[PDB]
């Protein structure tokens, strides 16, 4: 019933660096994705109170969401771009583990991350 | 899916 904590954006105990590529993401977050069509059910933690979804974390015990991706990328809590490339793998493969196949939500998701691939593909150094 | 159709 109750939703969770949602993912940590900052831990004093976690190091942290700013990197081009953590910012080329950043860049990418704010500049592409973020304002995309489909980004706005990916901008926060699913509610699941809200959507009253009782199985939503039961079935998705690593939430993430491009909201939680955004801050910490500005908190600068990614050691490197791979830990954020995983938040970001997170997000949809937990959108195709609760939904199934056909639903929007999960066409939405799939054309999120068709083009944030073509933007990994593009990675700096 | 979630409802989300219905949050509008
Ligand atoms: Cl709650
Ligand atoms: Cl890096
Ligand atoms: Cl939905
Ligand atoms: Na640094
Ligand atoms: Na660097
Ligand atoms: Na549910
Ligand atoms: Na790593
Ligand atoms: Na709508």
């Amino acid at each position: 019933s109750m939703n969770p904590p949602p993912p940590e954006t900052s831990n004093p105990n976690k190091p942290k660096r700013q990197t081009n590529q953590l910012q080329y993401l950043l860049r990418v977050v704010l500049k592409t994705l973020w304002k995309h069509q489909f980004a706005w059910p990916f901008q926060q933690p699913v509610d699941a109170v809200k959507l009253n979804l009782p199985d939503y974390y039961k079935i998705i015990k690593t939430p993430m969401d491009m909201g939680t991706i955004k801050k910490r990328l500005e908190n600068n809590y990614y050691w490197n771009a791979q830990e954020c490339i995983q938040d970001f793998n997170t997000m949809f493969t937990n959108c195709y583990i609760y939904n199934k196949p056909g639903d929007d939500i999960v066409l939405m998701a799939e054309a999120l991350e068709k083009l944030f691939l073509q933007k990994i593909n593009e990675l700096p150094t | 899916a979630k409802g989300l159709l219905l949050k509008g």
